[PDB]
RNA sequence: GGGGCAGGCUGGG
RNA sequence: GUGCCCAUCACCU
RNA sequence: UGGCUCUGCCAACGCUACGGCUUGGCGGGCUUAGGUGGUCACGGUUCUGUCCUGCUUCGGCGAACACGUUACACGGUUCGGCAAAACGUCGAUUACUGAAAAUGGAAAGGCGGGGCCGACUU
């Protein structure tokens, strides 16, 4: 939008910004000890944080760092309600001037794709260029790996602005490898740094059968000794230009199935991954072994949204014919 | 920065109040569209619905128990007003929808209570 | 100093609230003479605090003042006719907080 | 006991009605009489919430001031007062509501 | 006992509120909080009588302490008179009968 | 007490001529300004009965509170209400009664 | 032999 | 703790 | 918000310090977002059944019952045509301006499809 972008930290400190902020921080959060300590005064927080953005003299509070294994054994760095709320500031200036540059087979953490609008391209793009094969790759540790300084050269080729710029530091600071997972912030410039390999299928070798889910880059192909090139430059590109390694590749016919954000999807099928059935199966077998069959409802009501995608009809019918619950 | 602190910070004050700020929020207008007549139950219904988050907010910061049973009598008191504005008052004041709804979101400022009753109890 | 500072800087929260509160209409006049009472009787909560130095009664103070927040909160809700706008509240906060703080070292001093 | 109060919701549901009826003219007893009627039932709640005596016989002043309220609104003037017969088919609820506090009281005293 | 009380004590009720109703608009703050004095004080020898702290049937003698300044404050309150020196004369007999039942009952219990 | 209420009888009959001169627009304040100087006697008297200096001090308090009703009159109100004059005749009258509160306060802390 | 599912038993919780 | 979806809950257009 | 410490008028519960006040009618004035959940980006050991043990481009992917791993049928996940524009992106925080790009600042062009235009369906 201009490609300068040379103002922003104008527009991130507009109250009418930090209100926005301020409403997406909250979001969700209306129970933490961050909202209801920050709800108290929260017009003359915004008031001394604005004025902290506005001056230069936001600093970004120590990350309580914690870790969950019920997902993936993580490393989880909470911010204070104050530094999300920052972050959400940035990323209501910033992030619409990254994401915008963001080619569109990028589905992470953008508005309006999604795990299902990729999940959705892949299967697509899978039926249409009838793919014989297709390259799955996937980035080792991802954000512990984001270089944090050539982003800071993807952050900083588009933010112009020389406070937003500061603000983007001090919120993320520009030496390291390690963007915090659990940060807005972090989320984005992912999406950002990946997007360089995005540039390095789509510009750069000129594939256009691809999509990039953060880290996870499928990219259908027709050759399967094309799509190893693809993936050789990719992985070349990713560890010389970003520090990434690739974990995990594989070309494999469209036959395998594409394990791609939940799902193992097909030309004409999508069925989701075994772990997410085993682990819904548990969820809903323990729910009833506990007599807690009324907040299995609400949770098959989610697990019917994470699956009315996938191919799940005979999952449904199956796990109706187990148990009785309304599936769908 | 470093958020404006009040004293005395309880979590479950904090937190009951922005949940009852919930009841409030659902209750103040359907206590406000009470007519004319009905007016002094209205206005004993808005006192009794604003000001329990004095009672909420005094028992966080004197963490004295007794405010906390006095939160709770006060939650039963609008739990009262519910029944009241809806079976009691004539015109309607509240649909049965609305005392369903209202019970819901003072249920779960019942919960809060109840929990933080029982933390101080402890 | 302590409750005579504490009061000339809520007197500053009354004399913004004061003319917020005299305008919430009589629709929400129970919700005004509830607040006017929140408002102009936190005074009271701050002279009894510095008539005793118990410091239930300096944290009797802070609960005035966060009912006081919680008045600003729920009369910018008030969507019927309408008052504290989200700015009036911002100032009045701003003014809460300086009373705020001062009796967080008023607390403090006390303890 | 808890049937005091679902005992009590029928004679608020009986003098209720009565008590919007007095004018404007008896309006400072009219809201007295309201805040008794409609305010007994927090003095039941807290009695038990606690099954103190205290409480307990705080509910028994609070039937008792309704008692009165009955009478001094059958003695209000005009076509405006309590008609002999509500006064007397409401000290039947209240007396209903008098007989269970006195149980529950009974019960409380000897333990 | 309470009964008593109360019974000569709407005496009081029943001269004042008339005389507490025609305190004039101006002066409908004081109006408004004499007549929950007049009219409440009821409770305060209510509560005296079904219970026992003593504190109680003080209270209740505040009330009326309070009941006779309203006389007092409502006769010459201002050009809008509320109470001639006369309804405070005829009152203010009426209170001190149920003030000689209160200082009987206070003894009673001391 | 006896002398004390007496004594802050002046106040009122000095202060409520000033209490019905605010206009109707500060009516809330109004009612909440007479509420605490004619609810002022109700604390002396019962304090006169209750002896326990928990009643005096809640007396001291509104005292404390009619002279912050003074300062509000006088400038908080829009139309500063009490003129600068007023509140300092006004203040001499309840510096007497607050005179009377402390030798009673200290009669009562002897022990 | 390895492997997954559902139950054994023990921790976490 | 972060985002993406799903469900349900209020509440008027 | 059953207001008004508010007036004019008329009455009468009444109260009057005899002025009024009170009270009643009667006019006028003042009066999509959020909440809550739940998907996607705890194990350890032997045992008893139960099935798999296949694939590989050597990275790994599976399998073991969602069992036709699939509602075997498509989601506007459609099909064409374009790609001018706008968008994106590189050109570029470049040329240019100006001492300095200093919170100025292009473009030609190149690359996209994200866009466009129909068809058919939604």
């Amino acid at each position: 939008m201009g490609k300068r972008h040379r103002n922003l930290i104008d527009q991130i400190t507009t109250w009418e910004n930090l209100l926005d902020a301020y409403r997406k921080t909250s979001h969700g959060k209306r129970r933490t000890w961050g909202y209801l300590e920050f709800k108290e005064y929260d017009l003359a927080n915004l008031l001394a944080l604005q004025a902290e953005l506005k001056a230069g003299n936001y600093e970004r509070g120590p990350y309580r760092e914690f870790l969950v294994y019920e997902p993936k054994p993580r490393l989880i760095s909470a911010l204070e309600f104050k530094d999300r709320l920052v972050q959400h500031a940035l990323c209501n200036i910033v992030a619409p001037i990254f994401e915008a540059g963001l080619l569109p087979y990028t589905y992470a953490c953008r508005p309006d794709k999604g795990t299902h609008a990729g999940v959705c391209h892949v299967q697509a793009e899978l039926r249409r260029t009838r793919a014989t094969h297709f390259l799955k790759s996937d980035f080792s540790k991802f954000f512990p790996s984001i270089d944090r300084a050539a982003l800071y050269a993807m952050i900083d080729k588009k933010i112009h602005c020389a406070a937003t710029r500061r603000l983007l530091r001090v919120v993320l600071p520009d030496e390291g490898v390690g963007i915090p997972i659990g940060s807005l912030t972090s989320q984005l410039f992912a999406n950002v740094y990946g997007g360089a390999v995005d540039r390095l299928l789509h510009d750069e070798l000129k594939q256009r059968h691809w999509a990039r889910y953060m880290d996870d880059i499928v990219v259908l192909g027709d050759d399967p000794e094309e799509l190893r090139a693809v993936f050789y430059r990719l992985r070349d590109f990713a560890s010389e230009r970003l520090g990434l390694k690739i974990s995990h590749w594989q070309v494999a016919p469209v036959s395998r199935g594409i394990n791609f954000l939940g799902y193992r999807i097909w030309p004409t099928h999508k069925l989701l991954r075994k772990s997410s059935v085993k682990r819904a199966k548990r969820k809903v077998a323990n729910f009833i072994k506990h007599g807690e069959d009324e907040s299995l409802q609400r949770f098959l009501a989610s697990w019917s949204g994470h699956a009315q995608w996938a191919d799940t009809h005979n999952l449904f019918t199956w796990m109706e014919e187990q148990y009785g619950i309304a599936c769908h | 920065m470093e958020p404006i602190e009040e004293a005395t910070k309880c979590y479950d004050q904090m937190l009951i109040v922005e949940r009852y700020e919930r009841v409030i929020s659902y209750l103040y207008p359907i206590a406000q569209s009470i007519p004319r007549k009905h007016g002094v139950a209205r206005e004993m219904f808005l006192k009794c619905l604003l000001g329990q988050v004095e009672l909420f907010i005094v028992a966080g910061k004197s963490n004295q128990v007794s405010k906390l049973y006095a939160a709770d009598a006060g939650l039963a008191m609008l739990r009262f007003w519910l029944r009241f504005l809806a079976g009691i008052q004539k015109p309607h004041a509240m649909t049965p929808h609305q005392v369903e709804t209202a019970q819901v979101l003072i249920a779960e400022v019942g919960r809060i209570l109840g929990s933080w009753i029982a933390r101080v109890n402890r």
